[PDB]
């Protein structure tokens, strides 16, 4: 029931501001113990993964990438919005929103990524 | 991190996964494993250490032997075509640190 | 009447898992209908009470316990569940019939250089009574000669102290964790 919904704009052209969302649905993120997540991933590479918002504006972010990655989450809009400037080829990937919790009921810390989104194929040309 | 490129089988035995890195973030907290099948999304398939949430096969286990998290498999066959990351939250890089990536052959 | 959940939920320090502080609600009705209607937002688990049924049941005792652990320690604080901070510092009896709510602060307990003021007791000669707060500072021997004070090899404050940088993982975290244990109170 819980379901990770994002979206924005793929077709970009090279070193402009990139913002991107995620509409994430069957939690919020006034809980708290909860992040959610953002994910690179270079199609035939690896992933990587970018930031964590945490319910009280917790600030994490990769740190191959400090300056280009700011990020902010839209809890009374039920989204989170993600937001990158100077934007490489390199950076074409999909990008997956996805929740981080650490509940799991019996309550052992899960520290993970449960449910992710599908992803948006980020173009950059 | 550190976790080799790739690893093989035939459909059934006892394979191995490796995965390694520092002691601040795998020699202290704890280890993550993902399921990517290629193209599609990935999928959680233990958490903390040793615990699966619902959905995921009991034969694959791991352990954390200081620095070294271990995925297990047992009982190969033909769905699990797919690459096998390590993440763990790291205590001085304050930020989630993926493994390389592991694709088992059936 | 109101008992005083806003300050068990909303006090500024507690003190660590050697040193579980105990509030003892009677005489009172607590207004339950704002707790459960938080969304629980804080991580809540019940074990043999139901949260529907918090206004309608009465009770001889409500032992409020209140204590600071590390992430990955609240899968101590339930009966059945054994381990080191459950064999030396907080254990539960098997049939407590309570609900436990844990929630994170790495606000208010966490500095760049983290809060080293919580502390956890590794070691004691026998397992845990459950239900015993053990305030024993005493300096801990497990082998042949056990001196007066002169440390090394096993003559330790067994008292440490946890760090809580706000670097750490969810698993190293710190965890701001109440136990609502249980001739008056209704709703
Ligand atoms: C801790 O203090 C906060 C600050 O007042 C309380 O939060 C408000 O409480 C009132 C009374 O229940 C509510 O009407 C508001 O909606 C609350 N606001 C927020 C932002 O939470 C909080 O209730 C206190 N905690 C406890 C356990 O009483």
């Amino acid at each position: 029931q819980i379901t990770l919904k994002e979206s924005g704009p793929t077709l970009v052209k090279p070193k402009q501001t990139l913002t991107l969302t995620c509409t994430f649905s069957g939690f919020s993120l006034k809980k708290n113990g909860v992040g959610v997540g953002w994910i690179r991933q270079p199609p035939g590479k690896a992933l990587e993964w970018l930031a964590l918002i945490y319910w009280d504006d917790s600030k994490r972010y990769n740190p191959s990438l400090k300056t280009r990655l700011t990020i902010t989450g839209d809890t009374s809009k039920n989204q989170v919005v993600l937001t990158l400037t100077n934007v490489d080829p390199v950076d074409t990937a999909t990008y997956f929103c996805a929740h981080r919790p650490d509940l799991d009921s019996d309550l052992i810390v899960v520290d993970a990524f449960d449910m992710w989104g599908q992803g948006t194929m980020v173009t950059v040309s | 991190l550190t976790q080799p490129p790739s690893a093989s089988g035939t459909p059934g035995q006892r394979v191995t996964i490796s995965c390694s890195g520092s002691s601040s973030n795998i020699g202290r907290n704890t280890v993550n494993w993902y399921q990517h099948l290629p193209g599609t999304v990935p999928k959680l398939l233990i958490y903390h250490n040793n615990h699966r949430p619902s959905g995921v096969p009991g034969r694959f286990s791991g352990s954390k032997s200081g620095t070294s998290a271990s995925l297990a498999i047992s009982g190969l066959q033909s769905e699990d075509e797919a690459d096998y990351y390590c993440e763990t939250w790291d205590d001085s890089l304050s930020g989630v640190v993926f493994g390389a990536g592991t694709r088992l052959t059936v | 009447n109101l008992c005083p959940f806003d300050e068990v939920f909303n006090a500024t320090r507690f003190a660590s898992v050697y040193a579980w502080n105990r509030k003892r609600i009677s005489n009172c009705v607590a207004d339950y209908s704002v707790l459960y209607n938080l969304a629980p937002f804080f991580t809540f688990k019940c074990y043999g009470v139901s949260p529907t049924k918090l206004n309608d049941l009465c009770f001889t005792n409500v032992y409020a316990d209140s204590f600071v652990i590390r992430g990955d320690e609240v899968r101590q604080i339930a009966p059945g569940q054994t381990g080191n901070i459950a064999d030396y510092n907080y254990k539960l009896p098997d049939d407590f019939t309570g609900c436990v709510i844990a929630w994170n602060s790495n606000k208010l307990d966490s500095k760049v250089s983290g809060n080293y003021n919580y502390l956890y007791r590794l070691f004691r000669k026998s397992n845990l009574k459950p239900f015993e707060r053990d305030i024993s500072t005493e300096i801990y021997q497990a082998g042949n000669k056990p001196c007066n004070g002169v440390a090394g090899f096993n003559c330790y404050f067994p008292l440490r102290s946890y760090s809580f940088r706000p670097t750490y993982g969810v698993g190293h975290q710190p965890y701001r964790v109440v136990v609502l244990s249980f001739a008056t109170v209704c709703g």
